[PDB]
């Protein structure tokens, strides 16, 4: 008779998709896991990866330089992380509730 | 120059790959075991190790350079393991008995990993089958005369008369003469997939033949002569101052499966088949008899440093896990050391004393089906490091600050049970090339 | 930065500074930063924006 009173609040929204530009979907800046670009008559690579290099970050900065990141693209998955300017900084001005 | 933060060096110089970096390079290892480990070749005393794993050791193109590989490897591993596949053997046993209807099937068995003596290994192989009596043997109706596979060491033709094929003392000699597969009617044993064959010391004579199952059919001239009934032997001396008979009886009611028109049991013996059986139609014509190895044979362990140097001819760099370069091709540091006990057979009365449990010394199922007396000469596992030096392997033009070291076996896959593998490389000039 | 620390001393060994440019700096958080150099970081339990 008392379980006629229960309140339910919906589950919190959760959005799970891929990363900003397919970040960390392939190894860069690692040893043992670095890629190979080399001939078939030599095994000298044109890939040199260092732990003090970052290229996942470098790519993000590079995109911004060459044009807007507000333009979304579904192929290479461009869509930069963002927030609303009324969430991060709360502009508050009351409510117009005079009627 | 050869480095830009140190003076250039000329002639022979040293480099080291040490496995003692486990906190200066172990944030790159969190899925790299010690047989695939990444470790620095840069060992700057007065620079922070974190920021010094990205430094490069230059070598001028005045001459070609090639390191001199040396490897110090110490392994500790048990002799029952997944490494050799010697923790499992597959054997055809009686899987049901119900007028008797008999079923037989290949039933895999598994020895608990970690073991000591050669004598112990044979005993736990027997005990696997007697824990399959506690499975389907006591939940059906299998007779304790039957067991499928039994592993002895006994020879059953001592004190034996050729003209009257009874064992005249009425008991079998309690001395090892070499491992034996005492194999029941309509049963085989399979050791294709394991190295527990090599532990017994039973090998193929064509080893590139596929399959390695030994059938009851294979053994010929291998039937074990029945014991003389010494009651008939005693009470004929009182009439010749006449009867003679086989022991078909036992006091636990477990008769020796005597072949009815013969004085021979239906049990086969591999040891008898090999020696006293047919010369070319016995088991001996496709098998060999060799000394037991507790180690199960000795494998080869390869060295590889695939991205730190140019590989020998007929190899190419692969980061794929299946294939890798081979360098060295040197011995596994596991070796066998023989020891001798002349009270070996008598020290199973002192493991009987210690353990009154008798699940290792075992309850006598039938007087053939019993654990064997220990070998007088045994092989005992020994772990001692192996040190090896090798020729020149041409190096890369410059060497990365951190370089992969990998050890891989003859199956070309990474090796558990390696706790020291130490790369020592010494660069030296080989022969001039244009600069 | 340990936790409630107000100073980070950062010392670099003696190195050439030939053709050096600026610096940049930012503060991250240990939880939200994975280790790169290993195939798997088992201590990374965060899936938000890195």
């Amino acid at each position: 008779e008392i379980n006629l009173v229960q309140q339910s609040m919906p589950n919190r929204p959760n959005y799970i998709g891929f990363r900003d530009n397919f970040i960390g979907l392939m190894y860069y800046n690692s040893t043992g896991n670095m890629g190979v670009l080399a001939g078939q008559a030599s095994q000298l690579n044109a890939v040199v990866d260092l732990q003090d290099r970052n290229t996942e970050l470098s790519y993000q900065l590079l995109l911004d330089s060459l044009g807007d990141r507000t333009r979304y693209f579904s192929m290479w998955n461009q869509a930069v992380d963002s927030y609303d300017p009324d969430v991060r900084i709360i502009e508050n001005h009351g409510v117009e509730d005079e009627l | 120059i050869r480095y830009s933060e140190l003076a250039p060096l000329y002639d022979t110089t040293r480099l080291y790959l040490v496995d003692n970096k486990s906190a200066d390079i172990a944030s790159l290892n969190y899925q790299n075991d010690h047989s695939n480990f990444l470790t620095t070749v840069v060992q700057n005393n007065d620079f922070t190790p974190t920021e010094a794993s990205t430094q490069t050791i230059n070598f001028d193109e005045r001459s070609r350079w090639g390191g001199q590989l040396k490897t110090i490897m110490h392994t500790n591993m048990p002799n029952v393991n997944e490494f050799m596949y010697s923790n499992k053997f597959k054997a055809r046993v009686m899987v049901s008995r119900k007028q008797d209807i008999l079923e037989y099937e290949w039933v895999e068995f598994e020895l608990p990993e970690g073991n000591f003596s050669v004598t112990m290994t044979i005993d736990l192989m027997n005990n696997a089958i007697i824990d399959n009596y506690l499975a389907v043997g006591r939940q059906n109706g299998v007779l304790e005369s039957d067991i499928g596979v039994k592993f002895d060491t006994r020879n059953f033709r001592l004190g034996w008369d050729p003209v009257t094929e009874l064992v005249m003392p009425g008991v079998y000699t309690n001395e090892a003469f070499h491992p034996d597969i005492v194999l029941l009617p309509g049963c085989g044993v399979d050791f294709t997939e394991s190295r527990l064959s090599n532990l017994l010391g039973i090998r193929k004579r064509q080893p590139f033949q596929e399959g390695f199952q030994i059938m009851y059919e294979d053994l010929e001239g291998g039937n074990i002569p029945a014991l003389l009934d010494v009651d008939a032997y005693e009470k004929s001396k009182e009439e010749s101052a006449i009867v003679i008979q086989p022991v078909e009886k036992d006091s636990k009611d477990r008769s020796y499966n005597v072949l009815p028109d013969k004085i021979n049991t239906a049990y086969r013996s591999w040891y008898l088949a090999y020696n006293y059986g047919d010369p070319e139609k016995g088991v001996r014509s496709w098998t060999l008899l060799t000394t037991s190895d507790v180690t199960c044979g000795v494998e080869q362990v390869y060295w590889s440093l695939p991205d730190m140097m140019q590989d020998p001819v007929t190899f190419r760099s692969t980061r794929q896990v299946s294939n890798y370069p081979v360098v060295g091709a040197e011995l596994l540091p596991v070796y066998s050391k023989s020891f001798f006990n002349e009270q070996a057979v008598y020290s199973q009365q002192l493991r009987a004393f210690t353990s009154l449990t008798h699940v290792f010394n075992r309850f006598p199922e039938n007087q053939i089906l019993v654990r064997p007396p220990a070998p007088t000469i045994t092989t005992v596992s020994e772990n001692v490091p192996a040190l090896t030096d090798h020729g020149t392997l041409p190096l890369r033009s410059s060497i990365r600050g951190v370089q992969r070291v990998t050890v891989t076996d003859a199956r070309r896959r990474t090796c558990p049970y390696v706790y020291k593998a130490l790369g020592i490389v010494a660069p030296r000039v080989l022969s001039s090339r244009t600069f | 930065i340990p936790a409630n620390a107000t100073n980070v001393p950062i010392s670099i060994p003696s190195r050439n500074w030939a053709a050096f440019r600026g610096w940049s700096f930012t503060r991250l958080k240990t939880k939200e930063t994975p280790s790169l150099g290993s195939g798997f970081d088992p201590y990374f339990v965060y899936s938000g924006s890195i």
